[PDB]
């Protein structure tokens, strides 16, 4: 009866060892899939801008493939993906349990990350290089005094 | 000697060999390369418009990837990303014996 | 606007002088250059993606007990039991 | 005409579009993720019997 | 001899265990056939075309 036992706990404990070992090796989540670029291909989770937004203008004038083919997207995304302002696009992406991707700026998602319930998350680089500057009327005598 | 330069510099310079730099901590500031003129001449609303294409049609970064990414030269770069060796050495193990 | 180029929001505050300056959350775009004059930049930024936080579970007190799902845990004190009686019914057997 | 466009590989742009840039059914995907643990006992029964 | 036979044992079970939960699911695959040849064989399985 006792090499049985033997042979048992022989083989139950040593596998279970290989299974305890596994869990002190990762506990990454992925986060499905950034850079995003299945936004181009799946067609699972739609993906929108803000309404006269520069970015929404820009994947119109963007001649790169995939922001082609985003823009593509957008274009036939049925229904509007496109929001009027900002906070709209925020809870609509809270209640769209991962189905509504949306893109905003980087100062806009890291302020809005430190924000509670931190719900959201930024994945990813940004995509360009862009920046804030301030506008007058064109030919006012305030450019030179104010841009100094 | 420590030594003073810019974050463009300090990450190409880290890419030669032998590697020998490293880059410390984050920048001090936020400073930008702009295109010079004579002050009041007549070039500068057709250049400083023509950036602005290029920016936006992103062939900097292109030749950003061109002159110091396409050229990412000594090791880890590349090496970091790669895989390791084995069969342990006694100074791993010399402590155990004393 | 479309084939009228009406510039709406604030960008027509300044193109129709209704406004005076514009101290604002406003990219410098390249078409906003030929309407409006600019400053330098002050912050720079790009497009980010924002998407949830995918909620993610914690351990438990005994988290060491889970790499061994919770009916072999069952399983094995049952079947530890019984092997141990079986030989302790062999044990005692009229030794004739 | 034909020779051109294969010369130029537009074909190919086009057998990605209409092949791979719609691979849609997972395991083209999910075969290349990771995996899950703890196991269960319909892997362990028959060291029972 | 046991001083041969546990240093015979010692470097087998661990070679033994060098993991097993990794052979414990594999849930591999059945597929009958590939260069069909049994379309011709079997009276089974049939085939058509357009
Ligand atoms: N880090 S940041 O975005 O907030 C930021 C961005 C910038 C700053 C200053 C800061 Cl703090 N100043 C620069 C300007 C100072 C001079 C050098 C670069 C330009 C002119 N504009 S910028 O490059 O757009
Ligand atoms: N600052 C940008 C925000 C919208 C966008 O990025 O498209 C603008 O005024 O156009």
């Amino acid at each position: 009866v006792g090499g049985v036992w033997w042979f048992f706990t022989l083989i139950i404990i040593s596998s279970y060892t290989a299974n305890l070992a596994a869990f002190l090796t990762v506990e990454r989540m992925v986060s499905p899939i950034e850079s995003a670029e299945d936004l181009s291909k799946q067609t699972e989770i739609a993906y929108g801008t803000l309404d006269s937004g520069s970015t929404k203008e820009f994947f119109r004038r963007s001649k790169i493939a995939v922001f082609d083919k985003m823009w593509t997207y957008m274009r036939s995304a049925e229904p509007s993906v496109f929001v009027r302002t900002t906070a709209e696009g925020v809870a609509r992406v809270r209640k769209s349990k991962g189905k509504y991707a949306y893109l905003l700026e980087s100062t806009m998602n890291e302020y809005i990350e430190q924000r509670k319930p931190c719900d959201t998350m930024k994945v990813g680089g940004n995509l360009d290089s862009k920046g804030y500057g301030i506008a007058t009327p064109k030919g006012s005598s305030l450019g030179t005094p104010v841009n100094l | 000697y420590a030594y003073l330069l810019e974050s463009t510099m300090n990450e190409y310079i880290e890419q030669r060999k032998p590697c020998d730099t490293m880059k410390v901590g984050g920048n001090l500031d936020s400073k930008g390369y702009g295109i010079a003129t004579p002050k009041g001449s007549s070039l500068g609303t057709p250049v400083n418009l023509a950036v602005l294409k290029l920016s936006e049609q992103g062939v900097l970064d292109k030749l950003k990837n061109k002159w110091w990414y396409d050229k990412g030269e000594c090791g880890a770069k590349d090496s970091g990303s790669k895989e390791k060796t084995s069969a342990l050495s006694l100074s791993n193990v010399a402590g155990v014996f004393y | 606007d479309a084939d009228t180029k009406i510039w709406n929001g604030m960008v027509g505050e300044l193109v129709y002088g209704k406004a005076d300056i514009a101290i604002a959350p406003l990219t410098i775009t390249l078409v906003r250059e030929e309407v409006i004059d600019f400053s330098k930049p002050f912050m720079s930024l790009g497009i980010s993606i924002m998407i949830k936080k995918p909620q993610k579970s914690k351990p438990g007190v005994f988290s060491f007990l889970d790499p061994l799902a919770y009916e072999i845990w069952m399983c094995i004190v049952f079947a530890y039991i019984g092997v141990s009686v079986v030989l302790f019914l062999v044990s005692r057997f009229s030794p004739y």
